């Protein structure tokens, strides 16, 4: 899967 | 959804400063590192600034490094850029931007992917005067006919130019200013049947938000 | 610094037809199994919108007509077809370090039959004459393709000082171009002479479309 994501949701 | 609204945007004398805003809603503000991109006349856009979600961390480009800072209140879903020492160089459209970071099979990867952006704010750095346009009206020398509206002499861009307040929209042509000696100047065009004019009202709405003009001159016979 | 150079600059394409824009960049983009590279596109007028990012995904609500392939140094951006809605700038930007920076940009253009300009001429307005300014709007709208030619004549005689010309972005619905010359004078000096010429030469025909008026 591959998606944009909040720096929040990053680590 | 989403929306960026970004204020702030002025002429400004070399040596000069000023502080963008970009109000943000319809998304968790505080889980997204914002950022800021402009661009000049000839097109080429150019990232500017970008802070992270909580806005400790923050990063520019060799080209405004010391002359802006870019900030956050999370509080106020509000992103902010501060520019000092305003060069003309620096005149153009500032856009803000949200940034995505990456999920790559399994992982996770800051990307920096701006998703979303706000209409713009131009910025122009002049030591020029600001001057208000002058609205001229076109009508026919002499099924359908063009007729239209001059502005001429006015600084710095941008204008909005509109016919019948956004209820005539197609058949409508604004051409791009031209510069002249320091001083700016377009036309707009909008073709209509010979039955809605001069039988129906034909007025164009010009603003100069950096004088605060706004004119309404109708089209007449 | 990591430069991207994208070509062709400009392109036309006919409508259900394929446009493909390249984007080269200095040093390598890969990492980690991907690369940094991302698409957008840009309508006149508009703020940039997010096309691919990571060499081949979709923003959101980019439909399936829009593809990114490329690996290393090499990228480009498909569009097949390629619709009505689709004429605008495409910049090419990267992600692998700061500074983070956009390729040229491409504009694309639909390639359509050719049509006449329609022109129009107008006097000065009464205002701008009582104010003690002259300007003559000429306008030549919808026609394809974009190049195209304006003269002015005064009682018979060319004129190149006063004119000032601008060009419309492609139009989305009808892919026509648009241009607007305005001939400005001194009151007096409009007053002088009497016979205003607006004169239009297009692709379209040998013989130039002219439109005038006297100031009678």
């Amino acid at each position: 899967e591959q998606k944009l994501i909040s720096e929040e949701d990053l680590n | 959804e989403v929306h960026l609204v970004e204020s702030g945007g002025d002429l400004v004398k070399p040596g000069g400063s000023l502080k963008l805003s970009c109000a943000a809603s319809g998304f968790t503000f505080s889980h997204y590192g914002m950022s800021w991109v402009r661009q000049t006349p000839d097109k080429r856009l150019e990232w500017v600034a970008t802070i992270g979600s909580r806005g400790t961390y923050t990063h520019y480009p060799d080209s405004v490094k010391g002359r802006f800072t870019i900030s956050r209140d999370n509080d106020k879903n509000a992103l902010y850029l501060q520019m000092n020492s305003l060069k003309s160089e620096d005149t153009a459209m500032y856009y803000c931007a949200r940034r995505s970071e990456f999920y790559y099979y399994g992982n996770t990867y800051y990307y920096s992917a701006m998703d979303y952006w706000g209409q713009g704010a131009s910025v122009t750095v002049s030591s020029a005067k600001t001057t208000p346009p002058s609205v001229y009206p076109l009508a026919p020398g002499s099924s359908m006919v063009t007729l239209g509206c001059l502005v001429k002499g006015y600084f710095p861009e941008p204008v909005t130019v509109t016919w019948n307040s956004g209820s005539l929209s197609s058949g409508v042509h604004t051409f791009p200013a031209v510069l002249q000696s320091d001083l700016y100047t377009l036309s707009s065009s909008v073709t209509v049947p010979s039955s809605t004019w001069p039988s129906e009202t034909v007025t164009c709405n010009v603003a100069h938000p950096a004088s605060s003009t706004k004119v309404d001159k109708k089209i007449v016979p | 610094d990591i430069v991207l150079t994208q070509s062709p600059a400009s392109l036309a394409v006919s409508l259900g037809q394929r446009a493909t824009i390249s984007c080269r960049a200095s040093e390598s983009v890969d990492n980690y199994g991907f690369s940094f590279m991302n698409w957008f596109q840009q309508k006149p007028g508009q703020p940039p919108k997010l096309l691919i990012y990571a060499i081949s995904n979709r923003g959101s609500g980019v439909p399936a007509r829009f593809s990114g392939s490329g690996s290393g140094t090499d990228f480009s951006l498909n569009i097949h077809p390629v619709e009505e809605d689709d004429p605008a700038m495409y910049f090419c930007q990267q992600t692998k370090e700061v500074p983070w920076t956009f390729g040229g940009g491409t504009k694309l253009e639909i390639k359509r039959a050719d049509a006449a300009p329609t022109v129009s001429i107008f006097p000065p307005s009464s205002e701008q004459l009582t104010s003690g300014g002259a300007s003559v709007v000429c306008f030549l709208n919808n026609f394809y393709p974009k190049d195209i030619n304006v003269k002015w004549k005064i009682d018979g005689s060319e004129r190149q000082n006063g004119v000032l010309n601008s060009w419309t972005d492609q139009d989305s619905k009808d892919s026509t171009y648009s241009m607007s010359s305005t001939l400005t004078l001194t009151k007096d000096e409009y007053e002088r002479h009497n016979s205003y010429t607006c004169e239009a030469t297009h692709k379209t025909s040998t013989s130039p479309i002219v439109k005038s008026f006297n100031r009678n």
